[PDB]
């Protein structure tokens, strides 16, 4: 009865920190995307 | 209870 | 049997003309309210099923069933008034007679959607004083009353031919009473859904009353503080008007600009997803001729620092239609939009609406290609404009010492 | 060793308790001046023995009034505010630039964390964008108190014991010197540690788990017994949720919610608290209700 | 330049897209028209803002607020008329508050206008408003009447007269509604006859409209036409009137009468008031609507007071009382609320016998109500009951229920009796005050609340000016120094504010043997804050020491502190010594 809640346990920072560690990486590829339509801005001005 | 973000 | 049945029916609507106290002592009387409960759940369910019960002499017995019970005076307002308050987070305060006043209006409703209904005999008892009192209603704090009278002055509207030019002038009068007056009702909403219905049942070469409601009273509807209670309806009645005339769009399109909210940001919004419903609808030549003031707002909109109005303007470029009367017409529209867009692309506070402002700079250059960065020539005429200016100013007052 | 400055800002503090906004060209200054010692504060400031604690004021300024009548004037008392001073109220340029105010005149005698309404975008989905605007007829003392917001510390130590926050704990942050280390100088991330400090909420739940706010994490007894422990802390303050006493224990008494807004929005019909630390940590919590509130407006498109 | 320069710059101005510029222009108006002639603003300047002017209402409503001030710059009053055409236009506008000003500018230069020129042009203006098209010209010409007609022919008041008939039964509720607010203003400016013949009429059908909120505004209309009325033309005309809204199927109208209820009394006289005003009040505090019981119990106090001379007890006694006695227990908090607020006022009326026969239980009641509003309310005004009954009565039935308020659970409550505890002990004298009293007021200083604390603190010098200095000496220093060793800081602070206190009526002797020691010790607090309030506070009782005193035992002390490690600590010691000039 007890490893069994333990195991939720560790199964949760395990979890959670992932979703974490995801969230981070929208964020990053958000920066990526950003910094493209600033590139084909650019770009496109010199057409 | 206004808006989650918080009555 | 075959007809002390119609002794009976006036008996029990006599009986139900009894008001019983639901506030004041909410303990009281719970027997006889049952009674009552049950009398006119038996009435409606009677004049449902059953047909040719709508005889003549039970009009008016009716009409005063109704009366008596449903005309009152609506009591203070529950919720709190002044301008730290929105009307949106009123607490819902309930009209504790629902029991009985339900069934009231169910009935009073049957009575009226009967096929077997004559409305030029009910005509003598609801006159033009029983729809004021109806009217008067609108105001109740219950939604569920509300939305009863919505229909059922939607159907005495409908049936009554006598008591339409009444019934739109008295409404007009709530709605100025509310725009220059009070600036509170509870029933805005209901009001204009049933107008919303009117507008559409309205005939051909539309009459000149009609155009002067539209520009008189519900534009300026859009100047009160409380515009989101009533905002999808309005907006509404305004596109089916443009829909049944075009000619209107440049009275419109130039109220709504002289009315922009200047320190109301959800209004701003408002007016930015009702302007585009209404750009969905434009034609061409209808087009040429508001773009230019149309475009100065939007050029504010899209340099605003307000992330909620200036992603709502920039949202118009995911708009096909609107995106293309933009192309055939980019002579007069970029020189305007462009130095807007240019001064908020070097930095942002915030990067979606970066992101969204690369974006349209993108798709206004593929237009027409313009290299036309004399942005900065006009730069130099508005200082030169102003140096004028301050000249000018100096002969007047040099010129104070005077004949 | 002129005190020009002092005359200026005493006269200033003085108008802020008469609910008189200062002006544009007086914010700029103020925020200038309030820039440069913020900036000197720590991530998790270290806080002197005696204060009194306070929860979420949102623009309630006669009910801050309310505050200060019961819990000593400015000077005089210690404060700790744990942020959230611009949103629902009708008040929120006098109540922030007051605040401000107090704590460039008495640096050692008040703090301000950051809560999660000190952000460029919830000012502007609440009040305190559209006040400002009708206000001073631009967006620029928006500009200086958002740029102002950036610079506030997110976390304050009183007596190495009792951990103050705005919103609660984070599974990114398992010590104090993870807090040290951030880079606070920016607008509020929509994720990551420095958001769930904001954000969070301790719950009944006894883990992580998913806010019903769009943002940080829910988190049980479990995470606040672990943290304490870890940190030697024995109490955690946060203030980022109504409580309608004002003030509520949980998770055995690892955390207190302190909220100082009595009927917030006006709506809310909670009543407010604060929490006075004395000399020797011992605590105690003051309840108080909201103050005694003794034409046709300007049209919304006029300026 | 030339001629109407200053004009063109205008126009240019007002082309303009800058909505702010336009404004500048505008607020600069009067500076144009000095740069012109007088003749060029008239024949020029005027014309151009009457037909040349299309613009948005922030601009119309600067205009309309400079044209009320142009009366010199179009040459004066043989020209206001000039002026005219303009606000006849602004008056017309939408917008509500465009359109006001452009009245109350109308009405400022009216006074410019001769009795001629008023008949020419003036009263015209009020016609064609009056019967415009739209609510909006027709609400504005409500406001003009009561200024042209006191100094117009009676034929032209004739026709005034007419209009401001068909106003008060337009078609529309916006213009009634404003016409029943003006119909006061216009009968005080009208010959006393046609009051009579002309203006009850037009009250009496809007105290009858179909909308209650035309009716509603024909009470307040009601109190003026009283009171420009002679006892006997009341009771045929106004009076069946009034009697109607008092019982209105309205809760608004009947609202109204009972907050208009004194000056109705006054207006009607004492006459009347008995017949007709009795019995409409006590149904007022008997109303289902609990805004208008609220309402009536706010003015008990008022009417009573008013009552004729001779039947004053039979009808308080018998009509009055027993309603007062069902609202102490109504089941609403705010009527409750109201009539705590003025029944104690109803002592000196009923006399000692019987407020302690029927007033004083109720009183009791209410110090003991629930809402603590209601008991706040009741508190505010005791003194006047200890006029009429006994201080010896006052400490036998009502100072037990003061001293449990004085520990009640809301501060403010608590406050209303420390404020009122200087005034009470005076007049209980200080051997009772100190034995059942003294204990009560030292428990404040120690209250949870800072309002309390510094509330008690006040008061402390307010007892020794009754009391003298050495009832302080051996009742209240010891304990306040007593503080000065208390654990929380917050305590201690307050040894120091009484000090700062009681020093001022103390005199040198005993703040110097007794309190300064004290003070000096405190110097090393391990607590700032207490470390600055020592510098404050020696600041403060500085100069009613001796200047030996002052400088062989507090200058020391206070350059000591100027060399603290706390900021706040050696600011405030470096400016006790500037103050006493002992730097
Ligand atoms: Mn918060
Ligand atoms: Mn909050």
């Amino acid at each position: 009865p007890s490893t069994l809640l333990k195991n939720y346990q560790d199964n949760n920072k395990m979890l959670v920190l992932a979703l974490e560690n995801e969230k981070s990486k929208v964020k990053e590829a958000q920066d990526i995307i950003l910094q493209l339509r600033k590139e084909c801005y650019y770009l496109t001005c010199q057409l | 209870x206004l808006x989650r973000x918080x009555x | 049997p075959p007809a002390d049945q119609e002794k009976l029916f006036i008996q029990k609507l006599r009986q139900c003309c009894v008001l019983f106290d639901f506030v004041s002592d909410p303990l009281s009387d719970l027997k006889w309210k049952e009674v009552k409960r049950a009398a006119l759940s038996e009435m409606v369910e009677y004049i449902t099923h059953n047909r040719n019960v709508i005889t003549e002499p039970i009009y008016p017995e009716v009409v005063h069933m109704f009366a008596v019970n449903m005309f009152r005076t609506l009591p203070p307002s529950s919720n709190p008034t002044g301008a730290e308050f929105d009307p949106e987070e009123d607490e819902p305060t309930l009209e504790a007679a629902w029991p009985h006043l339900q069934l009231v209006y169910e009935f009073f409703l049957r009575f009226l959607e009967s096929p077997d209904f004559q409305p030029n005999i009910a005509k003598k008892y609801i006159d033009q004083k029983f729809v004021l009192q109806l009217l008067e209603l609108f105001d109740s704090e219950d939604p569920r009353e509300r939305d009863f009278l919505k229909t059922t002055l939607h159907r005495i509207y409908g049936k009554f031919l006598g008591l339409r030019a009444y019934i739109r002038k008295q409404i007009n009068n709530i709605f100025y009473r509310f725009i220059y007056e009070t600036e509170h009702h509870n029933g805005i909403a209901e009001l204009l859904e049933i107008l919303g219905s009117i507008i559409n049942g309205f005939a051909l070469p539309l009459k000149e009353e009609h155009k002067i409601f539209l520009l008189k009273v519900l534009l300026p509807l859009h100047k009160v503080k409380s515009l989101s209670v009533y905002h999808p309806q309005l907006a509404y009645c305004v596109v089916q008007f443009l829909e049944k005339d075009s000619t209107l769009t440049e009275p419109v399109v130039m109220a709504l600009l002289k009315y922009w909210p200047k320190t109301h940001s959800p209004k701003e919004v408002m007016f930015l997803n009702e302007l585009e419903e209404i750009l969905d609808v434009i034609e061409p030549s209808e087009f040429v001729k508001i773009m230019e003031p149309l475009f100065r707002q939007l050029a504010k909109c899209v340099s605003s620092p307000h992330f909620q109005v200036a992603e709502r303007a920039l949202y118009y470029w995911n708009n096909e239609y609107i995106m293309s009367l933009i192309s055939d017409n980019a002579a007069k529209i970029l020189p305007i939009m462009f130095p807007s867009l240019y001064r908020n692309s070097k930095t942002h506070w915030n990067k979606t609406i970066h992101g969204l402002i690369y974006n349209a700079l993108k798709l206004f250059m593929e237009m027409n290609q313009k290299l036309f960065d004399d942005c900065t020539q006009q730069f130099k005429a508005e200082k030169l404009k102003e140096k004028l200016k301050m000249k000018e100013r100096e002969e007047a007052w040099v010129k104070i010492e005077n004949l | 060793d002129e005190k020009v400055f002092t005359k200026e800002l005493d006269q200033w503090i003085e108008q802020l308790n008469e609910c008189k906004q200062l002006s544009e060209s007086q914010v700029k200054s103020l925020c200038e001046k309030a820039k440069e010692i913020l900036t000197k504060e720590s991530n998790v400031q270290e806080v002197r023995c005696p204060v009194t604690v306070c929860g979420d004021v949102h623009g309630q300024f006669h009910d801050l009034m309310e505050l200060f009548r019961i819990g000593g004037k400015s000077p005089d008392t210690n404060y700790l505010f744990m942020g959230d001073y611009v949103n629902r109220g009708y008040y929120s340029v006098e109540t922030v630039t007051l605040l401000v105010a107090l704590k460039v005149r008495y640096r050692e005698r008040i703090t301000i964390l950051r809560g999660n309404h000190e952000s460029r975008q919830i000012t502007q989905v609440y009040g305190f964008y559209d006040e400002c605007l009708r206000k001073y007829g631009n967006a620029n003392v928006w500009k200086y108190f958002t740029d102002l917001f950036d610079y506030l510390p997110l976390t304050a130590l009183v007596d190495g014991q009792i951990f103050c926050l705005h919103g609660g704990l984070s599974p990114s942050i398992d010590t104090l010197d993870h807090i040290r280390a951030l880079d606070r100088l920016q607008e509020v991330p929509h994720e990551g540690p420095m958001c769930d400090l904001l954000w969070s909420d301790p719950d009944d739940r006894g883990g992580w788990g998913i806010s019903p706010r769009g943002a940080g994490y829910t988190f049980g007894q479990d995470i606040s017994e672990t943290f304490n422990h870890a940190n030697g802390l024995t109490l955690v303050s946060r203030a980022h949720q109504l409580v309608m006493e004002g003030y509520n224990w949980c998770h055995d008494r690892n955390v207190v919610t302190i909220f100082s807004a009595p009927n917030y929005c006006y709506r809310c019909g909670n009543q407010a608290a604060i929490m006075e630390l004395d000399d020797t940590l011992k605590y105690s919590f003051l309840q108080f209700d909201p103050a005694p509130r003794r034409t046709r407006r300007t049209p919304d498109y006029f300026l | 330049d030339d001629s109407l320069y200053p004009i063109a710059v205008l126009i240019d101005e007002l082309r303009n897209e800058d909505v702010q510029l336009r404004l500048n222009s505008i607020k600069k108006l009067s500076t144009i028209a000095l740069a012109l002639g007088v003749e060029r603003t008239r024949s020029e300047l005027l014309p151009f803002l009457t037909d040349t002017i299309y613009d948005e209402d922030e601009v119309l409503l600067a205009l309309a607020e400079q044209l009320g001030t142009f009366t010199t710059l179009v040459g004066g009053p043989e020209y206001v008329h000039c002026l005219l055409p303009p606000l006849e236009s602004l008056a017309t506008v939408e917008e509500t508050v465009v359109r006001d000003k452009a009245v109350e500018s109308l009405r400022a230069i009216s006074h410019e206008h001769s009795p001629s020129d008023l008949e020419a042009h003036f009263v015209p203006l009020v016609k064609r408003l009056a019967g415009g098209d739209w609510f909006t010209s027709r609400t504005s010409a409500c406001g003009l009447f009561s200024v042209c007609y006191p100094r117009v022919s009676s034929a032209v008041k004739a026709e005034l007269r007419q209009y401001f008939r068909n106003l008060c039964s337009d078609d529309t509720p916006m213009v009634r509604r404003a016409a029943a607010s003006k119909l006061g203003e216009f009968a005080k400016v009208l010959e006393l006859d046609n009051v009579k013949s002309e203006i009850i009429p037009m009250f009496s059908n809007l105290a009858s409209d179909e909308q209650d909120s035309v009716r509603l505004l024909a009470v307040e209309a009601c109190v003026n036409i009283a009171q420009l009325l002679p006892q006997e033309d009341l009771e045929a005309l106004v009076m069946p009137t009034l009697r109607q809204a008092a019982e209105d199927k309205s809760w608004r109208v009947r609202y109204m009468v009972a907050d208009k209820f004194t000056e109705l009394q006054k207006a009607v006289g004492p006459e009347i008031t008995k017949t007709d005003l009795v019995p409409a009040f006590q149904n007022l505090m008997k109303d289902c609507e609990a805004e208008v019981r609220a309402a009536a119990s706010h003015k008990v106090k008022e009417f009573c007071e008013n009552l004729s001379a001779d039947c004053r007890e039979n009808v308080i006694m018998t009509q009055i009382l027993p309603c007062i006695k069902e609202l102490v227990s109504d089941a609403n908090q705010h009527v409750k609320s109201a009539l705590a607020s003025v029944i104690m006022g109803l002592s000196p009326i009923l006399g000692k016998d019987n407020t302690i026969e029927h007033l004083l239980p109720l009183f009791l009641a209410q110090l003991k109500d629930e809402c603590p509003e209601v008991r706040l309310n009741i508190i505010s005004n005791l003194d006047c009951v200890n006029e009429v009954i006994g201080i010896r009565q006052l400490s036998q039935s009502l100072l037990p229920a003061i001293v449990e308020l004085a520990e009640d659970a809301k501060w403010r409550v608590r406050l209303a009796i420390i404020e009122y505890m200087p005034l009470l002990a005076g007049q209980l004298g200080v051997e009772f005050f100190d034995e059942k009293l003294n204990s009560l007021c030292m428990a404040w200083l120690v209250d949870h609340v800072y309002a309390i604390r510094e509330a008690a603190t006040s008061n402390l010098k307010k007892l020794v000016e009754k009391f003298g200095k050495e009832w302080a000496h051996a009742t209240i220093i010891p304990k306040v120094l007593a503080m000065s060793g208390d654990p929380n800081y917050l305590h201690r602070m307050t040894t120091l504010f009484c000090i700062n206190v009681l020093s001022e009526v103390c005199g040198q002797d005993i703040t110097t043997k007794h309190m300064l020691p004290t003070v000096l010790r405190m110097a090393g607090d391990p607590v700032a804050n207490v470390r600055f309030n020592v510098a404050k506070s020696l600041q403060k009782i500085g100069p009613i020491l001796d200047n030996s005193t002052l400088q062989s035992e507090v200058k020391p002390i206070l350059e000591k502190l100027t060399q603290d490690q706390d900021v706040d600590v050696k600011y405030f010691a470096q400016e006790a010594l500037t103050v006493l000039s002992l730097a």
